[PDB]
């Protein structure tokens, strides 16, 4: 991913305000609610029967933390997303067989969650920079398919 | 296909747009043109600059069309037939672009209506926009 | 959204299918499992070997469901409500898989009914299968 | 793209029966009829207003022949599709901005045309081999997006 220094600064500044403990769970939870077929990959996570059960599920919150951490790892090395996500790509593609459209969906759900949290601060240019990031992360996750 | 709960959620959430229709629709367009610059190809003679009055005016048209869709949510192909002819037959808009605008509309609603944009309403709005997109990308005359 | 002419094309084409509906359903499943091996994960306990009586039996069910859908092309959500709950709520099938089976059905029809599989009929059938797929991947109770 | 010896033999045997003057035009024509937004990329080709007009259009036929030629070349370079298709990828992605889902659609329309022409010869194992090929070609065309 090629961000201008201005775009990188904007993205980094906002991410510094993102709640490490909660935002990943909110994004993963909304993925499970908005695109219900994705629940099939999380049988062992317990109760996903209603939107409240999903968003309150401890394993969703916990797993969401890991997901956010991976996005954070991407942010830390934008010039080497493919390298950073190589192990995760093997897992999601070769082992789990997640259709790669779903990678795009989760990235876009994260963008919605950022907009929800930050309101007016999530300007169109800030969004545009994040869209480059989440597209890069999705492409890196899908690398074993390419 | 929308559930009864979906229709309830959409009517309630979109109902809060009101007089901000033009503003929110324009913001959604601006987000799309900036985040996904390939979409600009469909508007070759528009002023697409930040704060453009032309984008503002077009935002109002899009938002009002969505209001129309909500008011006819059980019978959308007949209500949107003119818009389907425009986007599918005349303009031949690639279906991917409707996913892009739909996402930017959700982002706009999330940024302006924090209390309304619950996970359940988010889900319903996404389905609604997908349904509208299917109508606008179909040729069914 | 299907046009009036689309509906006529689908009814005419599926009518020609007639008594081979079951055979073609089994072949489409076989094509899908072989061409897109990830789809087999939805049938972990199935005998999926060539000539499988279980796949043949399931192919007949799929074909009969399509025949029902063609009969109720104007009212597919109501007609397919049980099937939608099965695929969208219980089985949670990723929508990509419906594109894969739909393609394998078209391939099966093309191979068996080449005279019937004109460009216009191809177009109408693709739209019809997309419409069925949307109903089966929607939760609308 | 790796094919078993059995798959390679079967792919080659079927392709030898393809009418190289017609099949590409049939595939391209059906793309334009079945997925009508794709016509936007071919505004200069003249009459595309009816299925008969599309399928009988000389420019669709002529262009279709070029497309088929690219698939034919691909069959001889299955281990280096990203290299072979690099110039075409730059054209379709960077210049024309064709959304890559359309590459997948054209590949699957080609498969439908092969099924139409060869019926019982286009067995499910033969189809499976061809799906590997058209997926490889679509992926190589989309490479600039990855
Ligand atoms: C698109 C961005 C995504 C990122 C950054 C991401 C990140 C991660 C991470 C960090 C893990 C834990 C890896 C480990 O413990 O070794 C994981 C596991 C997993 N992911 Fe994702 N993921 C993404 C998309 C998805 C999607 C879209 C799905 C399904 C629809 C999915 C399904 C799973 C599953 C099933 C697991 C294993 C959970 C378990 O331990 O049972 N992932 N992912
Ligand atoms: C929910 C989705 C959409 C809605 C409700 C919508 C609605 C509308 C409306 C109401 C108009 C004006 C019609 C008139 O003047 O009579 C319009 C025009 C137009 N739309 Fe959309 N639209 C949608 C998606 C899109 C997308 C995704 C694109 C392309 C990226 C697009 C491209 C255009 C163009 C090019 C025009 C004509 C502009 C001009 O030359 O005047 N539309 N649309
Ligand atoms: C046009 C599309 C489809 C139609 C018409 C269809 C129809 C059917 C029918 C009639 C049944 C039997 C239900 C019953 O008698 O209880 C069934 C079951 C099932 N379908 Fe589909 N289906 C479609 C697409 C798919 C796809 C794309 C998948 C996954 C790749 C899928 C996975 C399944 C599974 C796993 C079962 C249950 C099998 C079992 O364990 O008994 N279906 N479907
Ligand atoms: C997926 C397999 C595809 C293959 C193998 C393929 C191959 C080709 C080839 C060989 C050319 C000629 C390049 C040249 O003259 O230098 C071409 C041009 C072109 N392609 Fe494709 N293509 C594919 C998909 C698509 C799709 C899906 C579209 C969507 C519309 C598209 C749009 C075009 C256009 C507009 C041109 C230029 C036509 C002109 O000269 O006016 N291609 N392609």
């Amino acid at each position: 991913v090629h961000l201008t220094p201005e775009e990188k600064s904007a993205v980094t500044a906002l991410w510094g305000k993102v709640n490490v403990d909660e935002v990943g769970g909110e994004a993963l939870g909304r993925l499970l609610v908005v695109y219900p077929w994705t629940q099939r990959f999380f049988e062992s996570f317990g109760d996903l029967s209603t939107p409240d059960a999903v968003m309150g599920n401890p394993k969703v919150k916990a797993h969401g933390k890991k997901v956010l951490g991976a996005f954070s790892d991407g942010l830390a090395h934008l010039d080497n997303l493919k390298g950073t996500f190589a192990t995760l790509s093997e897992l999601h593609c070769d082992k789990l067989h997640v259709d790669p459209e779903n990678f795009r969906l989760l990235g876009n759900v994260l963008v919605c969650v950022l907009a929800h949290h930050f309101g007016k601060e999530f300007t169109p240019p800030v969004q545009a920079a994040y869209q480059k990031v989440v597209a890069g992360v999705a492409n890196a996750l899908a690398h074993k398919y390419h | 296909v929308l559930s009864p709960a979906d229709k309830t959620n959409v009517k309630a959430a979109w109902g809060k747009v009101g007089a901000h229709a033009g503003e929110y629709g324009a913001e959604a367009l601006e987000r799309m043109f900036l985040s996904f610059p390939t979409t600009k190809t469909y508007f070759p003679h528009f002023d697409l600059s930040h704060g453009s009055a032309q984008v503002k005016g077009h935002g109002k048209k899009v938002a009002d069309a969505l209001t129309n869709a909500v008011a006819h949510v059980d019978d959308m192909p007949n209500a949107l037939s003119a818009l389907s002819d425009l986007h599918a037959h005349k303009l031949r808009v690639d279906p991917v672009n409707f996913k892009l605008l739909s996402h930017c509309l959700l982002v706009t609603l999330a940024a302006h209506l924090p209390a309304e944009f619950t996970p359940a309403v988010h889900a319903s709005l996404d389905k609604f926009l997908a349904s509208v997109s299917t109508v606008l990308t179909s040729k069914y005359r």
